[PDB]
């Protein structure tokens, strides 16, 4: 009999479910997701410059520079650094790295090294720089070693006292390597160098130390049951660095300048290069999210989403929709 | 919901109103249709839609993991880390996780107030020049053209208006 | 409270009514007696039993002390092990705690809310036919035997069929 | 607001009220004036100070940041450290400014809610002896002298003492 | 006059308060508590498998055998362990034990030690192995010495120097302890060990370490001013460990296989054994409860309702009830 | 024309705005600041007990007793202390201190230091401990040495085996500082300390070490080309410490009392003394403020408001306002 007004409310065909605290499952009108759960797989450059991917490298094989890592002999500027979890090339010979994750850490601030030659291998005129090679660092067939350091043995029956000085002239900081031999026993102990009993000794305005070889009868590691150990410093701009030793010296040749610092970082993953590019990576594939979380990943390097470990983030927009 | 309209008083929505989420179905003789309130409508639109933003905006100072290696005889603290680590991502999970349920049913309830407060804005407009049909609609005690409708939408009804033409409609009867 | 209805425009609740949490009594010619809405009593234990659960659940990836030790030596990394422990003991107890007080009261609103709905279902359904006592009552212009009294409380009150004889009952007053 | 009445169907406040949050405006024969609602006004400062207080001291087990030293070989930890620190004054943050924002608005609509209870609570006791304006304001169908209307405002208004004259004047209309 | 029908709420005898942001002390209809109390302030078995109570002995002189650990010689499996916070038997002889932390973390990740015989102290024709005793280490009221680990001294004034070598041929990591003697003075050095410069080397694939006696003149703890030094490795299964030294050597005995490696934990307790059994363990006492929160202390092991440091956590689920 | 009532609402000229999740910048009629962003610029006495500030002394310089920091000869009880980003007066003569960080940790758990006469510097009689002096140190203009340490140097072409002992007969720990010298060549060496090769043993109930001095050549650092390097114990109260040692001892005479400990902290700030009293200071400034927050700081001391990065915490109190 009479013209009539209804109040209603919006419904559609959105099977959008949405949670809350009191009900699970609810249908809604509209929603909007907040959780990205897709990335494209692969390693890719972080904004135009690309990543260094070490393959097989391990960062003591890349920065020692064992022969089997000759791909990275000089490696440009970098956004992050990818290394496998047991990467096969590492120190050929074995033995240690001393503060090795301190380095690595250091690695992580850094974007550019550009390596020099701080001590020729040629201006070695009263020693053997030639014949410290082992078959445990095989290079084209034949016994070979660690190419940024070298292994110094006696020349003539003889290891004079070595007293070699280099000042960093440049205006960056430089990365310094160096490293002392384990011998098996005494006899290859005067075999190698002439002296029984040796030391080495190294004098930066922060470091002072002095390292002696302990010898012990260890299990063959690649062929070799001696070890060599490796130590580092930071060499400032106007420091310089003293050696002196009468043996069992791995002398450093090439060091690395530290041209940029910078936000970086080492991602342990497996998988290598895509040719793509991202603003945002992870150790199973970049993202290309507009998304405010994701749940890839924990470790990402770039502009990202704001990891969380949902399976679903989902906010209501729109309202209950009706059956 | 916690208002009584969506889904209470008001059982069910219209697939056939599609411009907006709160509005009118009006049936006179001029013929009946669907229209949909825009100012309550764009108001949830704002609300709404800056909820998400403030909720977005609140987690950007989130924690970030970072990579960090240890020795073999470093497992305390590597053990110290990888908790510290689980610690803010299960923090930060939680936080995510339930800012998103309370939001999500503060915005449920949310529409069912719109709702629920536009029909009261029509309600306490028409009172006695129309009757309450109990589901959402109100039966009119006269005539209302689409001038009277639009009206009623933009609250601007005129009660002594229509006050005696509606007075003789309820009393013959 | 939020909703005006548990001890408000209802003043008081009903030791009389155990078989739930809202309902009706009635009182006709046939005889008084309590009786509870069990639709709205049953989706109101769905609802706080689901966010019981809910908030157990959301608390499954809290955070867990683990003992380690550390020398005379270590009394750095010592007190950071105990900050950090500390730390997420202090957050997630701050977390347990306002979590409970925060749904406490949005469960007291979420009670006084169905009861306002249960009024107010009643009351979009009699319209006329019964008058507003104000308290949570109606007292009817009409007979309502025991049937008809089961029939507002399940949602089926045939309104027109008692229009009349309340109309003409309302007219002599 | 959610509830439909600060800012909604009582549009606007009153700089001439002064001594309360709600309250009320008489206009009879003998004169007009504002006058605070002693009781939903208290009870509002009531829950306003223990929320405030509630807020403050649930945050007095938080966080307290450590100087800690740590050289250039211990450049892993320092940072661990680092990203702890900030960890937490970033979880500490979150939940305050979070905090604040979600009562922020609860504040806002409890305020909401005690003025539709107040108005409801003068509407349920007046019933058919005052006609609702939509405004916030009931018309008497009678004459309500001050004595009348402090008789509404505390809760004591006898609705047969002017039923009959009230009936009278709606009659007659 | 007219019939009527009235719509309410629930109300009861409760007493249960609640508490929330606007109010406290709220008395409501039903309320649940989420909270966890009470313990039976007992140590306890852990889902059938006994905890391992070192009673007054530490986890150093467990594992090097302090002759007052007896109770220990060959220990089952456990669940977790427990120890006191200052325990008496330690170190009978004075001295260190390295990396003693990164030991007991070891432990804690660890279940089942088997011992077994490394070197057997009958092999050792050319030295002492029946002097190396002290009245530190006193057993039954006479002087003794660590069990697991043999005082080598030298016979016939004469300690020739030794080369032991042990091959793990099981499919356990193994863990070995050995020693060092610090002596007072040139003096005892040469009246134990004839020879006056001595040296400990210890080779393993990745281990390679060694030591020098460093003779000063200390304090008397527990009669003796000399003092002992510890060291522990883990031997990798395929792999060996070679010992040479001419003196001051604590020789490994007995090692220990890890058996079983799972979650367990060392728990500082200064109480014992209980012979009950529960789901959940603490320092103060085991938790048998349904809640999903407890306040009992915060280091637990087993399936646990979630520590927090609140004295009250009750939800409101009732409504609320008029007086 | 009839009677009327009229149900509203507070108003009043109030511009205080307010956020919440919905809704930015609400004008409201009341509310309430929760954050102190406020402070005096200065540092405070804390609750009547004055401040340690270290000015351009470390807490090496300080605790050595670097020449140039006579002006904490003998500190008072102290509530915290202050120490600038890059103190000028450190370690005059260049070297290491060790373990500095677990020092300056153990400082911050510290109240009172008195400092003690533990072996008078004219006590050594067979060995110079005057020309034990550097122009590395200057005092004023007159070349010096660290105040509570003394650089013991060869007599009449002489320096016999040092024997020292100290046994701590007081109620409190003891803090012992010593030192060894690291010259630049085997000549520098025998001109200093008679002996070519040398150690340095220290002995404690707990403590045993030996040090022997690592010679390199380094660059000059204030004109020095040689090395000193630190070390700390803490003398049990009935435990005594034993020194003995040929050459490159650089030791003890004056040692620290704790005579109180308690909670501290060493604060990184570049400002001083202001001469007032509170029960908050931090290192940009000190708080007195009722706030339960404040963004000023995190690393705080004292009662305080809870840190937070917020630029705005405001809680709405009252209701929403009116134009
Ligand atoms: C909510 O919807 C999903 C179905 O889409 C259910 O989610 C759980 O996970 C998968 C998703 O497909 C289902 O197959 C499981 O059966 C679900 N398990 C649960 C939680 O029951 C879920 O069942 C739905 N919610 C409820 C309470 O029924
Ligand atoms: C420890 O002993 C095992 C067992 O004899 C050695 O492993 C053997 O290595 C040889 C190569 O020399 C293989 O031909 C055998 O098959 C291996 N035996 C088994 C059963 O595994 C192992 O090399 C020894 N390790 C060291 C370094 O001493
Ligand atoms: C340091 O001096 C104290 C004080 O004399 C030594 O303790 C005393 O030792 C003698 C003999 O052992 C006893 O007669 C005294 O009764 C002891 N005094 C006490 C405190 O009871 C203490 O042994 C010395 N410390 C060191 C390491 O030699
Ligand atoms: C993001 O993804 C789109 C394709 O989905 C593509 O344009 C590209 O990968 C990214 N966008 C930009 C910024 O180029
Ligand atoms: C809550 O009640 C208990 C008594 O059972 C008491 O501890 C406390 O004062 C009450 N809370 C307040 C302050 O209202
Ligand atoms: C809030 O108000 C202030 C000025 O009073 C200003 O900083 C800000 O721009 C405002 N917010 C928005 C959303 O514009
Ligand atoms: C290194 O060389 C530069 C430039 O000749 C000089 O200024 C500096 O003193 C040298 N550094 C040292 C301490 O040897």
């Amino acid at each position: 009999p009479g013209d009539q007004i209804c109040i209603g409310y919006h419904a559609n065909n959105s099977t959008e479910q949405v949670d809350t605290i009191m009900e699970k499952n609810v249908t809604v009108t509209h929603a909007q997701d907040i959780l990205e759960k897709t990335h494209n797989g692969k390693l890719c450059d972080l904004n135009g410059v690309k990543p260094l991917i070490l393959r097989d490298c391990s960062v003591a094989g890349w920065l020692l520079g064992n022969p089997m890592c000759d791909e990275f002999i000089n490696v440009p500027e970098w956004s992050y650094i990818v290394e496998k979890a047991s990467p096969a090339n590492d120190l050929c010979y074995p033995g240690d790295f001393n503060d090795y994750e301190e380095l690595k850490h250091l690695l992580s601030r850094t974007n550019h090294f550009e390596k020099i030659q701080i001590i020729p291998k040629s201006s070695w005129s009263n020693h053997d720089a030639s014949s410290g090679v082992s078959s445990a660092c095989p290079y084209h067939g034949r016994s070979s070693f660690f190419r940024n350091v070298v292994w110094l043995i006696k020349k003539n029956s003889a290891y004079p006292t070595i007293k070699r000085s280099y000042n960093n002239t440049n205006q960056e900081d430089l990365l310094v390597l160096w490293g002392i031999h384990h011998p098996n026993d005494a006899a290859e102990q005067t075999k190698l160098y002439q002296n029984p009993t040796t030391y080495i000794s190294v004098g930066t305005s922060t470091l002072n130390q002095r390292l002696v070889p302990e010898i012990a009868t260890r299990p063959k590691v690649n062929g070799q049951s001696g070890r060599m150990e490796f130590f580092w410093t930071i060499l400032k701009p106007n420091d310089a660095i003293n050696f002196e030793s009468n043996g069992n010296f791995i002398a450093p040749e090439y060091a690395y300048k530290i041209v940029k610092k910078g936000d970086s970082a080492i991602m342990k993953s497996e998988l290598e290069y895509g040719n793509c590019n991202t603003k945002c990576q992870t150790p199973m594939g970049a993202i290309n999210s507009s998304m405010p979380f994701h749940n890839i990943h924990p470790l990402t390097i770039g502009e990202c989403p704001k990891y969380v470990k949902s399976n679903r983030l989902v906010l209501a927009t729109g309202l209950r929709n009706t059956p | 919901g916690l208002f009584g309209a969506i889904a209470g008083f008001i059982e069910g929505g219209w697939q056939g109103m599609v411009d907006g989420w709160y509005g009118y179905h009006h049936s006179n003789e001029q013929g009946s249709g669907y229209a949909a309130d825009k100012e309550s409508t764009q108001k949830a639109i704002d609300g709404v839609t800056n909820k998400v933003n403030s909720i977005i905006d609140k987690m950007n100072t989130q924690f970030e993991a970072v990579g960090r290696e240890f020795n073999n005889l470093e497992r305390r603290i590597e053990n110290l880390n990888k908790q510290m680590e689980d610690g803010f991502l299960d923090v930060w999970t939680y936080n995510a996780e339930l800012l998103v349920l309370m939001e999500n049913e503060r915005t449920l309830d949310f529409h069912d107030s719109n709702v629920k407060n536009l029909y009261d804005k029509v309600r306490l407009q028409l009172r006695d020049n129309a009757k309450e049909l109990g589901n959402g609609c109100f039966e009119f005690y006269h005539k209302c053209d689409n001038e009277c409708m639009e009206s009623v939408k933009n609250g601007t009804y005129d009660y002594p208006q229509y006050s005696e033409e509606a007075r003789l409609n309820r009393e013959e009867i």
